[PDB]
């Protein structure tokens, strides 16, 4: 389903990984929404202006 | 400001991109964590490939 | 730790309780920083003005 | 707005407690979620108090 042999015999390393990962996830979406709702106000300010 | 509209037109197709793309891609990467750290998690120690 | 005895002969349905939990930790994080984050955009704005 | 700048900081100050509040108990909720199918992630099936 992920990957087609992965790593088996020991995967703890890929969990980890995957962890990171999904920190990377919440990272990464907290990001984009900051931005653009924070460019979206700048647009809010040319539009006026 | 019209040119700068634009770009921040180009600027919102952007990150949307992204943030789908990545929120997507890490939903999956998150289903197979859980199904790994469910079903498997060293499970296989348990097996130990005895 | 997290009950004291909590029916720890089988534990199993808490999991799936707490995955509840988890998901429920993303939203309830996701939105509060997002409402704080907003405001701090517009506390900026503020400021600027 | 200077005003509104002091009811800024009081909604940040209570959003940011709340967070913090919750996203401790959440992810403490989450490392004993973690244990448990770590630990005994249906290993007391194996254990099964034989």
């Amino acid at each position: 389903r992920q990957g087609r042999q992965y790593q088996a015999e020991d995967l703890e390393a890929l969990q980890n990984e995957l962890e990171a990962r999904q920190e990377a996830l919440s990272l990464s979406v907290n990001e984009g929404g900051e931005r653009r709702m924070e460019m979206r106000q700048e647009l809010e300010q040319l539009k006026q202006k | 400001l019209r040119q700068r509209h634009t770009e921040l037109e180009r600027e919102v197709s952007r990150f949307e991109d992204q943030t789908q793309q990545q929120r997507q891609q890490y939903a999956q990467a998150k289903e197979s964590l859980t199904t790994l750290n469910r079903l498997i998690p060293q499970v296989t120690l348990l097996l130990d490939e005895t």
